[PDB]
DNA sequence: CTGGAGAATCCCGGTGCCGAGGCCGCTCAATTGGTCGTAGACAGCTCTAGCACCGCTTAAACGCACGTACGCGCTGTCCCCCGCGTTTTAACCGCCAAGGGGATTACTCCCTAGTCTCCAGGCACGTGTCAGATATATACATCCTGT
DNA sequence: ACAGGATGTATATATCTGACACGTGCCTGGAGACTAGGGAGTAATCCCCTTGGCGGTTAAAACGCGGGGGACAGCGCGTACGTGCGTTTAAGCGGTGCTAGAGCTGTCTACGACCAATTGAGCGGCCTCGGCACCGGGATTCTCCAG
């Protein structure tokens, strides 16, 4: 056997360069209606502590036009409760607050009620995008059940806001034994990242007959931002130019490529399902398994991008993909994902892989 | 007619003298009530509780407008505000 | 309401009693503030006394007790 | 001889909340003298309490009384809360 | 023991052994130190837990008494609970009056 | 033969002695204490009387009421001291005036 | 049944120092808290005093002791001679 | 010469007096005055250093509560500095003169 | 003698920048330093009268803790 | 800026009423007297440890010039609060019920005290190495004075 | 107003290093039963005393108006204090030494608990008389416009 030509994943390197070549339009839209929409949620008394976030974070880099906007909102202290055993999906409770801060006086009963936070922030942004003079900006709607709250900005910019609450407290017990850069990277790399404050994000239980419960799980998205702006062994992995890697390569890689067969093979009912988040935490166990510098060198780049197909089809296959910061919870589950889909999406990745990427071009 | 503070004077000369109560009883027993009304509802007083809790309220508005008095001169005045008053629960450190 | 029946001359004359000589016609609404501060904190402890004890009549040393827990001592009435 | 200090019982229940943090010797001092302070004051209350009443017996119904009357508002209230739990959990 | 049969961390006999040595009454109800070692426990773990996340703050791992003293002092309620205490070691909160800056 | 007589006293010792006993202060009372404090008790009670007995007298009445404790508890800077926490019922205050108002 | 104040011996003490005054009933009541809460503050400091040390006796030094600590200067000089006066009364006789 | 505004060293103080937790008075001149007060009433006690410590943090503390005080009797007076009529009469307020 | 006045002009200056002063009268040097001579006096005088009921000859940081107890002023961490 | 006018206040002196002074009788609590255990007094000896002391060191107190900025003093400005009247409101005092609840006794039986006995958690003593404080270079934040 | 040359504070980087965190062994304090009594709960009951209502009587609150004295703002200016530089001080720190006294251990003994009998001082009820409360007329104390 043989890797697939470095050259000319350099080539698709190139594409995705001109496939991010657009930027600077879209990014003046968003930046002119966040400055509005931020500057008018603090007008209202209850979100007087809301705020962006800075980790611009292209989850969908293989089509730059849809958005995915987190926010952030510094909340007191929470007592969590775990629903279900799920070991994912918390309810929020704020533990005891003598300020009264105005999510509580929100809040109903003892859990905060997620659906009430996303109707009147939903409420908040109908009765403020129609302010917005000479940038069109509308409200769109999306079914199913997930969060997103589509906003499109006037030509074909979709954007799909989720507010993340902002816990600074200490990380919950089933985050305990994931994060295990302890021997790839270092335990103070480790422990100086569970210093870093925590997110929330809801979503309700989508297992069968667990129906819009006011459920909530943890993003972790700027600790990701973090670990792929310091992820070398080496501290200077992708700064000088002796220890260029693959890895941001590989990573690219892997989700242009699985974003590309879900653009072309959208016209069947199955790849809608999947996202890069479940690529990227799958990559991150690449890099616990390939932890080398020498084993992610520019001669590697078919290889650890071959490495990745195969933990890819290994986490179709063997129906497990771990969280990296929680071991229990496995997010290729077999009834918040239809299998059919997994298994339309092995063949299609298995019929890539053996037969040279004919995609490439 | 009398100049504007010898009257005063008077008063103050009239009212450290005199020992009884300066507030109206029944309007403090009314005000106690309701206060109580809010923590436990249905209570009963002992008349004599309530004239209790009115000898410690006068003897505690006694003593803040002692401080506020003093307050009031530090600031090279001879009238109290709620400056004053503020400044004085705020060092005494009552909130 | 009857924090109006702590009437403006009885806070007039609590005033001249602890020596103040001129009072601004703000004085009032902010001593019947704190008045009723005062009064909340000691019949809290007191009602906390009296509902310790079992009874719905509060007596005369629940409140001295209150006062001395506060440290505003208050002697003639139990002890 | 030896000592008798809370020291221990900070540390787990720091381990308890804040699983990976540490505390210093001082602090460990500091939350020794805090809870024998607040032993201290809630037994005395306590004790005062139940002998106003003329009662020779404190109980956990005094001991509440005790935190209502010292405590501040609603931490008194989140207090008063997580005794009555840990009494319910002590009968069954 | 009694304290892992009531949920608690803090000793429970030992905080009973505490009430009758202590000459605070002649006899001890049996519920009066597991409620007793409850409210101890609470209190120790809402500072500490105020003070974890103040050493967070100052990205701080192990809590020395500076944590302490602003997990008290910003706690309003914390701090009428705590009104007469110094904290050795302390400091006071970052607290300049406006008035004063320019 | 009461101890009060014994010791040359007028506050009860014997009953002194039993307050000490029944109020928890400690697991043993030694005798000389409760003589030691009704002997405490009777100079702090015979100094107040005292300064109370003189401002009846300068008031030209034969009876002290509570304004006279008031009078001569808070004239006497060391009686001050000791009970500047104490508000007693039916005791107004001391004159006290201030100069630059007058 | 029986409220056992101080009122007959205040009396005794009041007619000693001044045997043509008398004292209202209010007075007598307040003399009755005053010497209440002067046994409740000497008696707690005393109860201090004896698990500091870890004595399990309140003895007249602990009494002499708190007096010292309560009292003010010249009240604590002369509470401290009464008190060993009749101390040293009590174990003559 | 760079010459600050009279204002600015005493904020930058603030802020670094307040971040900091170190005891502010020299150990051995505090030392000193403990002992000489105890000179005055008992001849001849040893000192237990934490004891002089724990001296120390009570009077560190102590200062420090009483000049925020009189720094809002000082504000109080339409003025910013502090003078001892403020803390003549903070202490008649709190009580330990009156 | 004049050990109280080892108590140094940017030692209060220190506590005052501590204590959110910004400026300082040429006068309030004597004044703190004849007041902290005053709470010294008490503290250690309740102090040494709880060394002097041990029977001991070394104050001891209970001792001071203690002192500070009663004062109402109480301290942590020296216990 | 000194005298008269009057409003207010302190004694004069008679009346009278009701709470302190004062006996009288009952009875729980104090005093007396043995016995007992045991906490505390006393002694002695370990052994930390606080006190004295040197001596080098280096930040820090101390002194001194100095410009500026805040305190205080003064001046008008103007309204806000005192004062006297004239109205209205209701507190107050006395009467007069109706029952809730305090207080007390009366039986009772669970609950804690106390003693025993076995264990296992908690503390003293090791110890490995980790957070932190060190320096040290670098960059981001804040003034202060010239264009 | 904004840029510009400091000036300081904060962030990242090796290097220590003494202190938290954790194992290991003990040993006494908690726990598990077992009993005895005694407090506390509960029932039930006398009667105090709170609640409420009402009538009458008036002292007091309330509102209004005239004005005046103080709060407040502003100008000024004189000095007092901050900032900074340079200059002595002595705090600090390590370091060794001396013995004073905390602390502990055993060894007795006077002292309080405890019980038990024995009786008065203390309290509850009970009249009863001087001191305090009035209530009007003398006498003073004291503020306030003018020839």
């Amino acid at each position: 056997d043989a890797a697939p030509g470095a050259s000319k994943l350099r080539a698709v390197l190139e594409k995705l360069k001109l496939s991010r070549d657009d930027i600077s339009t879209a990014a003046g839209m968003v930046k002119g209606v966040v400055d509005h929409l931020l500057l008018r949620l603090k007008c209202d008394s209850a979100f007087r502590g809301v705020g962006l976030l800075n980790t611009y974070e292209h989850v969908k880099i293989s089509a730059p036009n849809e958005f995915d906007v987190m926010f952030k909102l510094e909340v007191p202290r929470i007592q969590l409760e775990e629903y279900s055993n799920t070991r994912a999906y918390y309810f929020v409770k704020f533990k005891r607050n003598p300020k009264e801060n105005p999510l509580s006086q929100f809040l109903e009963g003892e859990i905060l009620s997620a659906s009430k936070m996303l109707s009147k922030f939903r409420k908040i942004i109908k009765e403020e995008i129609n302010d917005i003079k000479d940038t069109d900006v509308i409200m769109k709607r999306k079914r199913g059940g997930s969060p997103a709250v589509t906003l499109l900005i006037s030509e074909k910019i979709s954007v799909d806001i989720t507010l993340a609450l902002e816990s600074k407290s200490s990380w919950p017990a089933s985050t305990q034994e994931g994060l295990r850069i302890q021997n790839w990277l270092s335990a103070k790399v480790r422990k100086q990242l569970r210093l870093k404050p925590f997110y929330l994000v809801p979503k309700h239980a989508k297992e069968g007959n667990g129906f819009q419960e006011e459920t909530w799980r943890l993003s972790f998205s700027h600790i990701e931002k973090e670990i792929l702006n310091n992820h070398g062994k080496s501290k200077t992995c992708c700064e000088n130019k002796e220890e260029k890697c693959c890895r941001k390569d590989c990573l690219k890689l892997m989700k242009y490529l699985l974003e590309q067969l879900k653009e072309r093979f959208k016209d069947k009912k199955h790849l809608d399902k999947f996202s890069s988040y479940h690529v990227k935490t799958a990559f991150f166990h690449v890099c616990t398994q390939n932890p080398q510098d020498s084993q992610w060198d520019r001669k590697d780049l078919g290889l650890c991008f071959d490495n990745c197909v195969t933990y890819f089809l290994q986490c179709l296959r063997t129906e497990k993909l771990e969280n990296y910061f929680i071991p229990e919870f496995n997010l290729f589950s077999s009834n918040l994902i239809d299998k059919r889909s997994k298994e339309f999406l092995t063949k299609q990745i298995e019929y890539e892989r053996n037969n040279e990427f004919p995609v490439f071009d | 007619r009398y100049r504007p503070g010898t009257v005063a004077l008077r008063e103050i000369r009239r009212y450290q003298k005199s020992t009884e109560l300066l507030i109206r009883k029944l309007p403090f027993q009314r005000l106690v009530r309701e206060i109580a009304q809010d923590f436990k509802t249905d209570l009963r007083f002992q008349s004599s509780a309530v004239m209790a809790l009115q000898e410690a309220c006068e003897a505690y508005l006694v003593g803040l407008f002692e401080d506020t008095n003093l307050c009031a001169i530090h600031a090279k005045r001879v009238t109290i505000m709620p400056k004053d008053i503020q400044l004085a629960r705020r060092i005494r450190g009552e909130r | 309401d009857n924090i109006q029946g702590i009437t403006k001359p009885a806070i007039r004359r609590l005033a001249r009693r602890g020596g103040v000589k001129r009072i601004s016609g703000l004085i009032y609404e902010e001593t019947r503030g704190v008045l009723k501060v005062f009064l909340e904190n000691v019949i809290r402890d007191a009602v906390t006394y009296t509902e310790h004890a079992k009874r719905k009549t509060v007596t005369a040393m629940d409140v001295v007790y209150a006062l001395k827990r506060q440290g505003r001592t208050l002697y003639g009435f139990g002890g | 001889s030896r000592k008798e200090s809370y020291s221990i019982y900070v540390y787990k229940v720091l381990k308890q909340v804040h699983p990976d943090t540490g505390i210093s010797s001082k602090a460990m001092g500091i939350m020794n003298s805090f809870v024998n302070d607040i032993f201290e004051r809630i037994a005395g209350e306590a004790s005062r309490l139940a002998h106003y009443n003329k009662r020779s017996t404190i109980t956990s119904r005094e001991i509440q009384t005790a935190v209502r009357l010292l405590l501040p508002g609603e931490l008194a209230k989140h207090a008063v809360s997580e005794g009555t739990k840990a009494v319910t959990k002590y009968t069954s | 023991t009694r304290s892992s049969r009531a949920g608690l961390q803090f000793p429970v006999g030992r905080v009973h052994r505490l009430l009758r040595k202590g000459n605070y009454s002649e006899r001890v109800g049996a519920g009066a130190p597991v409620y007793l070692a409850a409210v101890l426990e609470y209190l120790t773990a809402e500072i500490l837990e105020l003070a974890g996340n103040a050493a967070r703050d100052n990205k701080k791992t192990r809590i020395i008494p500076r944590h302490l003293q602003l997990a008290i002092r910003n706690d309003e309620e914390l701090n009428k609970l705590l009104g007469r205490v110094t904290i050795a070691q302390g400091g006071v909160l970052p607290n300049i009056q406006a008035v004063l800056l320019p």
